[PDB]
RNA sequence: CUCCGAACGGUAAGAGCCUAGCAUGUAGA
RNA sequence: UUUCUCUUCAGAUCGCAUAAAUCUUUCGCCUUUUACUAAAGAUUUCCGUGGAGAGGAA
């Protein structure tokens, strides 16, 4: 099972385990389980690939370690 | 400019006279498609022409903040900052349902708790339609009771973040 | 490791000279006289 | 593109050009339109004529 | 403000809750009041002007009236309703009235800590023009 | 047109600026948009195309990513009933869906790495990122966001089917991505930056 | 449809004015429920009565790490929602754990040049 | 057999147009 | 009788426990540094504490 980072340079470096074929949303809750913010309000992003709430984790086939620049709507 | 309302405000003691939303949202507003058209100054009456031409009631969506007229228009007559008897008229107002739905999100955010209890209660009793655009874009009908019913029992109703009122049991164990 | 800061010195030392090259005859210094 | 005719200007874009005449310092220069605030009878005129001239 | 204290009142606090409940009121009135109006300080007067009331009521009843016992003089300010020092400071045959600090010279505190009604009426008030930056005690 | 990387790296992105010259994407797109546009030119009636309505996209519409604008626009004759959305290779085509008057393309080219060989991940990913996303220019609610890799010579493609397009643009892309002419100026240009003359 | 809309009208607002009742009861029950298993504790049954589920929110069904398995923190900010996606059972492999990491030479914690932490739980 | 880490070493430099939250409180006639 | 002010002397486990930093040595690391690891010695900083004038309320 994948080990995502969710990183910023912001004092915020998280480590979440994310599952194979999940999809994003409950990455979401778990990103806001680790760190303490609003579910709906948290945003993916890698050079403005906004990552949407429905699209799956396989679908772009994120691996093990794959670093996701962290923002907030 | 859209710093303060002409020169002085009456700063809500809740937060700050402007930044009662958050400051993303609200930075979302300003780099916004709408904010370019009925900027250029609203103080009291062009409000109500720009106010009941738009027929939607909610917040965010797209994956991108995408904030609707609605929510901007409340953030525009945040920053204007209009007078008491005005959001009175406002929310007497059974003709036009948004209006009304502006004056109560309005005195929510910029009134004492008294006051909405006192002006919010009858509208308890519009089992009327209203729509709302969900976050993933897709909209919804919805009852206004249910609406008032998450604007005073849940937080947030829309993307804002409500400043924490008061709880009935506490009121009516002390005033009306 | 230190062949990076000598690349980084030359790629200094270039951009700046491509500035002042783009500077010197700039539309702002050279085309703007061009008028005159 | 867009071209202004009193701000002397022209913005290659859309979204740009759209935060420039508002508050423009030729848009200031035109005249300053700071929001005053209208009595509250103007509420009143605004919410009645409109529901005359929209509605009826 | 009654808040809590771990155990009953005295006997005699039936008496009490109506006029300082209204004191109370007019303080929460006062707390939560607009900025809008005043100047820099003039809000920090009237909270002073309450409570100079609720100490002058709380002490008419101590014992200038001799109707209070002397529990609620000792337990009113045990709960936070009046201050003992200040009314120790009312002890004093010159401190008669003012209020703590907006007219006195330089005590411990580099303005003043001695009152602000300290000036005299003889000689104070440079002038006409009689004021107070703490209190505003002409 | 370099697509990205990641860390510094100065010697690898000085030799992928060097593998792009010119605006070398924005050639690429308009050589394969006008691709696309000949193979519908060269049956219209069969398919039921009304006449090629190539969009007027922005000039780095081939560059950006958030985005997806569309390609070329088809205007099909009439009652043009549409297939679900599935991939190129499934066979298995549900023709039950809704009858589009517009039908729209948009290529994007994909400079995948090791992690991103799927090319048809990439390509639905994007499709319903461009469809679901209120925010991309988008007329048609029909059409296929038909991808391509570039470092992987990969192609793949997803969306709503035209009856008897699956073999039709099958046949195409392969046509296409082969025999290229700028497909071939990358292989020279990677050739010749990477000493490989075979 | 006047006549569903005014229907329905009371249906919410039965609804909403039960949640307050049922709101201003609850602190009672609460205490009530203490009450009653007040007397519960005290002389129902001596280890003979739970009438009890040991409910809670969200199971952690852990496993067993393999050999230097890290030590994985689900987060404790959010778990009254009792939200499914937490239960998966964080006892897996996530990057480098899918190896034995014994038939290495004699140990290797991270050769990433900041191996400050000395410690295997060998005592 | 539960010990779980963060920043820098990182995003070429560029000429034309445009928009703005902030800051003084005075000397003197 | 009770407290607040302060210059002052502490080798009492000054405090029936327990924080950090600086310097000098010794290990583990190490791609550069700052963050580091675990052992010894010393100097300071912070939460403080003890015993003796004088001056202010009950």
């Amino acid at each position: 099972m994948i080990e995502v980072v969710c990183n910023d340079r912001l004092g915020k470096k998280v480590r979440v385990k994310c599952n194979t074929d999940d999809t994003i949303g409950d990455l979401k809750k778990l990103i806001a389980a680790q760190t303490g913010t609003r579910w709906n309000k948290i945003v993916l992003k890698k050079w403005y690939t906004i990552f949407k709430d429905h699209v799956s984790l396989g679908d772009y086939e994120i691996h093990d370690g794959m670093n996701l620049e962290l923002y907030y709507q | 400019m859209a710093n303060r309302t002409v020169k002085d405000a009456h700063s809500i003691h809740g937060t700050n006279p402007q930044y009662l939303v958050e400051k993303i949202i609200r930075t979302r507003i300003y780099e916004s498609k709408y904010w370019k058209e009925e900027c250029f100054g609203l103080t009291a009456e062009l409000v109500v022409d720009k106010a009941m031409e738009l027929r939607f009631v909610g917040g965010v969506y797209g994956g991108n903040i995408k904030p609707t007229p609605f929510l901007c228009l409340t953030l525009k007559m945040l920053q204007i900052q209009p007078e008491k008897d005005i959001i009175v008229e406002f929310i007497k107002n059974e003709d036009f349902k948004y209006v009304r739905m502006l004056g109560a999100l309005y005195m929510r955010l910029t009134g004492t708790a008294i006051d909405c209890y006192k002006y919010l209660e009858p509208l308890y009793n519009d089992y009327r339609k209203i729509k709302s655009q969900n976050r993933n874009g897709e909209f919804e009908l919805m009852h206004v009771d249910e609406f008032i019913d998450e604007l005073l029992h849940s937080e947030r109703v829309c993307d804002i973040i409500l400043p924490r009122l008061q709880k009935r049991y506490v009121l009516e164990e002390a005033e009306q | 490791e230190a062949r990076k800061r000598e690349l980084k010195k030359n790629k200094k030392q270039r951009m700046m000279v491509r500035a002042a090259v783009l500077k010197m005859k700039d539309p702002k210094q050279i085309i703007r006289d061009m008028e005159k | 593109g867009y071209y202004c005719n009193v701000c002397d200007c022209v913005v290659k874009d859309s979204i740009n050009f759209l935060d420039h005449i508002n508050g423009k310092k030729h848009q200031r220069n035109l005249g300053m339109s700071m929001r005053v605030e209208r009595s509250t009878l103007d509420q009143v005129k605004k919410r009645f004529e409109v529901n005359k001239k929209k509605m009826e | 403000k009654v808040k809590r204290s771990r155990k009953a009142p005295p006997d005699g606090w039936e008496l009490i809750e109506p006029t300082l409940d209204e004191l109370d009121q007019k303080m929460r009135e006062a707390e939560t009041e607009p900025h809008e109006g005043k100047r820099k300080v003039e809000s920090l007067w009237p909270i002073f002007r309450i409570h100079h009331q609720k100490t002058r009521y709380i002490f008419d009843l101590f014992y200038k009236r001799k109707a209070i016992s002397r529990e609620l003089y000792e337990y009113c300010i045990k709960e936070g309703y009046a201050d003992k020092n200040l009314i120790a400071k009312w002890k004093k045959q010159g401190y008669e009235n003012l209020c703590c600090l907006r007219c006195i010279q330089t005590r411990d505190t580099n303005f003043g800590t001695n009152c602000i009604c300290r000036v005299p009426k003889s000689k104070l008030e440079v002038g006409r023009i009689i004021e107070c930056t703490h209190c505003g005690c002409r | 047109t370099g697509i990205f990387m990641h860390g510094k790296i100065p010697t690898l992105k000085i030799s992928l600026i060097q593998i792009f010259r010119a605006h070398l994407w924005q050639k690429i797109h308009e050589s394969i948009v006008m691709d696309l546009c000949q193979v519908f030119d060269q049956e219209l009636d069969a398919l039921e195309i009304e006449t090629v309505q190539k969009e007027t996209i922005h000039p780095r519409k081939s560059y950006k990513m958030n985005s997806s604008c569309a390609d070329i626009l088809l205007f099909a004759s009439y009652k043009w009933n549409v297939s679900r959305p599935s991939l190129l290779a499934d066979s298995k085509d549900v023709m039950d869906s809704t009858t589009t008057q517009k039908y729209w393309i948009d290529i994007q080219l994909r400079w995948g790495d090791y992690d991103s060989h799927d090319i048809e991940r990439y390509a639905r990913a994007k499709f319903l990122d461009y469809t679901t996303d209120n925010m991309s220019i988008y007329p048609s609610p029909t059409g296929v966001l038909i991808a391509i890799d570039l470092a992987y010579n990969l192609h793949s493609a997803y969306g709503n089917w035209f009856p008897g397009s699956k073999p039709l643009i099958q046949q195409a892309m392969a046509k296409i991505m082969k025999a290229n002419p700028a497909l071939y100026v990358l292989r020279e240009r990677i050739r010749k930056g990477l000493q490989l003359y075979s | 449809n006047d006549e569903e809309e005014y229907e329905a009208w009371k249906v919410r607002e039965l609804k909403r004015i039960k949640r307050d009742r049922e709101d201003r009861e609850a602190l009672e029950k609460e205490k009530a429920e203490i009450e009653r298993m007040r007397n519960l504790t005290e002389e129902e049954r001596r280890a003979e009565l739970r009438a009890n589920g040991k409910v809670i929110t969200n199971k952690a069904v852990k496993g067993k790490y393999k050999f230097l398995q890290k030590y994985y923190h689900r987060g404790a900010f959010f778990m009254d929602e009792d939200e499914e996606v937490y239960k998966r059972d964080f006892s897996a492999p996530t990057l480098e754990d899918h190896f034995n990491k014994t038939i290495l030479p004699k140990v290797m914690q991270v050769k990433n040049f900041g191996r400050s932490g000395r410690t295997k739980y060998t005592h």
